[PDB]
């Protein structure tokens, strides 16, 4: 019944700098108060507890403080290892809730997406599947929105799509997107379009094929 | 080094249910109150159920109040998660995490998770079957006896019902029972004998009832 | 250790007959014997205990004896509701063993299945997948082989079967085999064959049919 | 009166591990020892393990020692089978049973079942991926930047490796976390983007290795 208000959601920032990351607790739950570090794909590691405590073997550019309501975790000093997501948590004897984590990420300008779209090959379609891809290529922030259209009808349901991490050479994101069709209802439709919006285009772009062509 | 080790993730249809274990090395759980944690798609972590020493205390998210059950075995260090009804929104990566500290208190955090393992929950709780005819041979035996039926595949859950010429035709038919294929979905045949000399005159149609969908298909079988 | 061992393991009779499945242990297990009944898709129901006990609710026509190494159900006019599975079994404090089981049929005379096979629809086949359907019809008793062959190489791993359960008027079995192919595996072959193995038959029957006629 | 009711059946692929879950309604199981049953295709029964009252011992059929593990909840009237490893016998119907009898003595039979759970172990432990190319668009720009890639599709379990013309080809290349199908196998991408004015000239091969299944795949994407 407390619900923990993390912020902000997305913390983009540069090797060297010090960060904050600000908890607030919908009610005082003293100093009950936990920071969670956790990468892509691994399990949580636990930074900070009792609001400022900090675990054995964590290293002390790791502070946090606050009581009540308001809680902050600070980095000084931000290293490559720290770029991940951080979790508050109030922990009482029996339950406990999380905040709903904040991503760090490293800092660099707008970039807009290069967009492809690929038809399914004929070998698959042979064997009675359509799979068309959708490739958004290096852009920033990761906020990126993909909408497939056939004949101008929008899809739901039958796409999926995972993304990359940040890219080491030049901090951008690329994501895939697969929309997945029986040979019977690919051949249904002629126009196929893949609709891109993201903060770096001035409005959404389309790439789109015909089938056949 | 404290490790901790899920088992029991996979595919789940919507309605379904799934349980987890959760095993230990090198400590004992029995001092320790455990939790499960579980990370949806969006990358917020939320509190499922938390299981206190002695099993004094069961608590569990709202969520997941009344559908989820946890369990502890001390002597072999065995966590479980029984989870029904599944949800969409359980969807998630599910952590087992022991409450802990270097000396333990009433309240500690977590100080231990295991790698997780992924809990996928699929929309449809149900699917509708397809039909296939099964067409009489056209090398017959001229005078009689002739063999025709309905193929019903890819549907899910079980049952589904079978009649022929909406019940008026009774003899001869055998309705087999549905075999589970490696995709998840079930499938059967059903089939009938009839006069050879009846093809042409007698129209044979099948009449599939998939409840559990409340889907409806007749299908008319012809030679050829 | 014990080793159990039933006999027979199919037992065929008739409506009122008297029956004796025996079960015998591989050493001494004193009385520590229990008969249980389970019907097709149900879960088993307890008969008997400690070799002779009926539990409370069994009808009297159900009888155990024996002891040491062999014990005998017998049950006294037989009645339509018996037709089903015994399973003899030594139950010991933290375990037990089971005996293979004995299946009670209705008897009669040896039938002949006929045999029947359907090529895939076309509807089905252009969705990428191929069923091939064989049917054994009315036969008797319930043991068949069926292996099919396509451009006689047998196939293995591919086919499941389904066996109805005895029919109420004429007591025979019957039986269905499907084998599933790709579309794309389905087309680099030609003839397509189920050959059909019962004590019926005075040799094998091999039904067959040419992919496109 | 006395009901017993299993969870957790489900189809996995060898190798695989599934827990299950039995309950029960009229009665506690603190006074009962516990037992798993399992019956075969072929009709028989076998046992599978037992759990004694106050877990003082647990028991395992031979054929699954080590890879089981049973356990007891007498506070919620549960009892889990832990499956690891798991094999094409190990394919069963698996009840759950208790000892017990009008009055309870040392030794008593199985008298109350639950209605059983299907369990099914598919064959293949491992599935090689299905790889098609993803060929670059005719209209690209003309002067440079082009995108091709390949879909590797259909493979079980994690992971595949992907490099580009045996490793030469690394800047502009990405290849993206799988995705989960429904199918519960899995699928990515992987795409390099390349000078426009390289189609025809310079051959781009995708080497896929799917180690878990010691398969090996090497695609041309040429134009169209």
């Amino acid at each position: 019944d407390v619900v923990m208000t993390q912020s902000p959601s997305t913390l983009s920032a540069s090797v060297g700098d010090t960060i904050t990351i600000t908890c607030r607790a919908s009610q005082s739950i003293e100093t009950w108060l936990a920071w969670y570090q956790q990468k892509p794909g691994k399990a949580p590691k636990l930074l900070i507890y009792k609001a400022s405590t900090l675990k054995t073997g964590v290293p002390s550019r790791f502070s946090g403080s606050g009581s009540g309501t308001e809680f902050t975790l600070t980095i000084s000093g931000l290293q490559f290892d720290d770029f991940a997501t951080y979790h508050c948590q109030h922990y009482a004897g029996y339950s406990a809730t999380f905040g709903q984590g904040t991503r760090v990420e490293i800092k660099r300008t707008v970039a807009a997406p290069s967009v492809f779209i690929f038809p399914p090959s004929d070998e698959q379609l042979k064997s009675g599947t359509a799979s068309v891809v959708c490739l958004l290529n290096n852009f920033y922030p990761r906020e990126a929105k993909v909408q497939w259209k056939v004949d101008n009808a929008l899809q739901s349901g039958n796409s999926q799509e995972s993304v990359t991490e940040q890219d080491s050479k030049d901090s951008t994101y690329s994501l895939s997107s697969t929309l997945t069709l029986s040979k019977a209802d690919y051949e249904k439709h002629k126009v196929y379009a893949c609709e891109v919006t993201h903060q770096g285009l001035s409005s959404p772009v389309t790439k789109s094929f015909n089938r056949g062509e | 080094e404290v490790q901790l080790v899920e088992s029991g993730g996979g595919l789940v249809k919507a309605g379904g249910s799934l349980i987890l274990s959760c095993g230990v090395s090198n400590f004992r759980i029995s001092a320790h109150t455990m939790n499960w944690v579980r990370r949806v798609p969006g990358g917020g972590l939320e509190w499922v159920a938390s299981i206190s020493t002695s099993s004094t205390y069961r608590d569990y998210a709202d969520a997941v109040k009344g559908r989820f059950t946890v369990s502890r075995d001390d002597l072999e260090d065995f966590v479980y998660l029984q989870m029904h009804k599944m949800r969409v929104e359980d969807t998630a990566i599910y952590y087992c995490a022991r409450k802990g500290s270097d000396r333990l208190s009433d309240n500690d955090p977590f100080d231990a998770w295991g790698p997780g393992t992924v809990v996928t929950v699929s929309p449809a709780s149900t699917k509708g079957p397809s039909v296939f005819p099964l067409a009489p041979s056209s090398k017959s035996t001229s005078g009689g006896t002739a063999a025709l039926g309905c193929l019903v595949k890819d549907y899910f859950p079980e049952p589904v019902t079978v009649s022929w010429n909406s019940g008026a035709l009774t003899s001869g038919v055998h309705t087999f029972p549905a075999v589970l294929q490696s995709s998840g979905l079930y499938s059967l045949s059903s089939v009938v004998t009839v006069p050879s000399s009846s093809l042409g005159t007698q129209t044979y149609i099948c009449n599939v009832n998939h409840k559990p969908s409340n889907t409806k298909v007749d299908k008319k079988v012809e030679p050829k």
